[PDB]
């Protein structure tokens, strides 16, 4: 109640400072958007195996994109960066992070414990220990408080859509978390109830459907094409009752925008 | 920043994962505290949290992290040096006590530090006099962020440990799945009381003892004072039902405004418990100043 406005305002400042470089992939000589999609999809599976928070997944992805914004990485080491990022995200966010041994295990022993740990140190150095980054998830849970009344399918579907955005650097790297959360929340609301982006959230965020339109057009497409996408771990995960099986919901064909 | 530029003066504490030293920057003359952190699970999550959170929190009433010296098997956190902790100061004031203008100044500053934490989505979760540092100019600052965390809005379930027992809020003690900023306010209410009497308000030796001590002081809460209390995971209907005593008897030296504020910080229901932000405007603080400590 108190601090909700202060916190939102603070997170809006921080998402700008914590944003990765939109064009970093074109500056990576050895890795592609496709390779990054593969990695993020694997991290989703890792989160599933260890029952990690969605917030942990989002943080790890933010760490990877920022790391790769300033460090060139060969394709054989991309998974090492992702593993270290997920380890850091877990230590930050989880009540009970998995042990390092568990992280070494899920990399099929491609990498050693010493490697994982040295990479943890490198990632902390590159990020200068700046780990409290805003995520799509953090804006979503704030936005969810504006539902009339609360609807679990809306909440789960919006998280699903926010998660899909993590996979595809083109186009989602160019949108801020608060804007992705906005598109995701509207699209979820519209899919489940036919309602839209409430004016109470215009008052809070300053975003309208006009300002959300570009990301929403992108998100609507990703939603429609999701069954055909090469990466499927998110859809599979959101079949679970824990998330009200929302990946089984039909996307709308039109948005009227 | 690097270790060659520092001359160690003396040990000033031992926390965990390392010793804490008083040191001097040989080039600038600046006096600092060096918290060493020893490095098989890698960087401890407590240090990951402490460093990441402190780097976001720049405020006159929060200990300043100046630098991180980050090497092979060693991690050094460089902090601004502060001369004493509040616990040592209270012990030094055993017999004459702490002047009211100083108590009020310290409480006001603690609330400012805490409101800044909460506005930046940070829970401290270990407020106690040992973790509050004072300087010769009259400043008091929140320190030891090793147990802190970044919270979300709304909160989800966090670690059920948290807060050293004497300062631990009843909602943690009764196992509520959700706790939030109000837990730090509870701790500060206990510390306010302690500054005035110089003895812990609720010095329990176990969780149940802790609860019963609180109940004996503020009355056993029912559904009227705290809706939902009887359904809490660790609530037991066999709990003795103590009458709430005259609140002027809890901290007898406090006059009307002080009692009002204390009572609001020690409200059972986390929703009704005063926020740090709202407390800054309490009439108790109408005449607040910032004098230096009355002792060396
Ligand atoms: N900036 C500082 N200036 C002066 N003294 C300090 C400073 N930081 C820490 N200390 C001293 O070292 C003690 C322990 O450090 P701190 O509380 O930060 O970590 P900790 O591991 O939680 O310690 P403990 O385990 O003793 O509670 C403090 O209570 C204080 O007396
Ligand atoms: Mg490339
Ligand atoms: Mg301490």
């Amino acid at each position: 109640p108190d601090y909700h406005e202060d916190i939102h305002t603070y997170l809006r400042e921080m998402e700008v400072k914590c944003k990765p470089k939109v064009g970093y992939m074109k500056k990576q000589p050895d890795i592609t958007n496709s390779m990054r999609a593969i990695l993020v999809d694997w991290l989703v599976e890792v989160g599933e195996e260890y029952k990690l928070q969605n917030e942990t997944l989002h943080l790890a992805v933010n760490y990877i994109d920022r790391f790769l914004s300033s460090m060139s990485v060969l394709r054989g080491k991309l998974q090492l960066v992702g593993t270290a990022a997920m380890l850091l995200a877990s230590k930050f966010e989880e009540i009970y992070p998995p042990e390092v041994a568990e992280f070494v295990y899920i990399t099929d022993d491609t990498y050693t414990k010493k490697q994982v740990l040295r990479m943890e140190h490198l990632v902390l150095k590159v990020l200068t220990f700046d780990l409290a980054a805003p995520t799509v998830n953090q804006f979503l849970t704030q936005y969810f408080l504006h539902q009339q009344p609360a609807n679990c399918k809306v909440e789960s579907l919006a998280m699903f859509l926010g998660e899909l955005s993590l996979i595809d650097a083109d186009p989602y790297l160019k949108y801020l978390p608060s804007v992705i959360a906005g598109a995701a929340f509207h699209l979820a609301l519209y899919t489940v109830t036919g309602q839209s982006w409430p004016e109470s959230l215009i008052r809070k965020t300053g975003y309208t459907l006009e300002s959300l339109k570009p990301c929403l057009m992108d998100l609507h497409q990703t939603y429609l094409k999701a069954p055909q996408h090469a990466q499927q771990s998110i859809r599979e995960k959101y079949k679970n009752s824990k998330y009200h099986g929302v990946s089984l919901l039909n996307p709308p064909e039109t948005l009227n925008l | 920043g690097s270790m060659e530029n520092f001359q160690k003066v003396e040990k000033i504490g031992e926390g965990t994962y390392g010793v804490v030293y008083k040191a001097r920057n040989k080039l600038t003359g600046e006096v600092v505290a060096l918290k060493k952190i020893r490095l098989t699970e890698g960087v401890p999550s407590t240090a990951i949290r402490e460093i990441s959170l402190l780097k976001e929190l720049n405020h006159p009433n929060i200990v300043k992290l100046l630098d991180v010296i980050h090497t092979e098997n060693k991690l050094y956190l460089v902090f601004e040096f502060l001369h004493q902790d509040l616990k040592k100061f209270m012990d030094a004031s055993a017999l004459t006590g702490i002047p009211l203008p100083l108590i009020k100044s310290y409480l006001f500053q603690l609330l400012q530090g805490l409101a800044f934490c909460h506005s930046h989505r940070v829970l401290h979760r270990d407020l106690k006099p040992q973790n509050l540092l004072i300087n010769t100019e009259g400043a008091i600052k929140l320190a030891d962020f090793g147990l802190a965390r970044a919270f979300g809005v709304p909160v989800r379930t966090y670690t059920h440990e948290v807060v050293t027992l004497w300062y631990r809020a009843p909602e943690i003690l009764l196992g509520c799945k959700y706790y939030s900023t109000a837990v730090d306010i509870w701790s500060l209410g206990c510390i306010f009381a302690e500054m005035v009497t110089r003895r812990a308000l609720f010095p329990g030796d176990s969780e149940i003892d802790q609860l019963f001590r609180i109940f004996r002081t503020l009355g056993t809460p029912d559904e009227v004072v705290w809706p939902g209390v009887t359904s809490m995971p660790d609530y037991k209907p066999s709990f003795p039902k103590w009458a709430r005593q005259d609140f002027s008897k809890v901290v007898p030296p406090l006059d009307e405004d002080g009692r009002s504020l204390l009572s609001q910080m020690l409200h059972y229901d986390p929703n009704k418990r005063i926020s740090a932000k709202a407390a800054l405007a309490h009439p108790f603080f109408q005449d607040v100043t910032k004098p230096v400590p009355h002792l060396r």
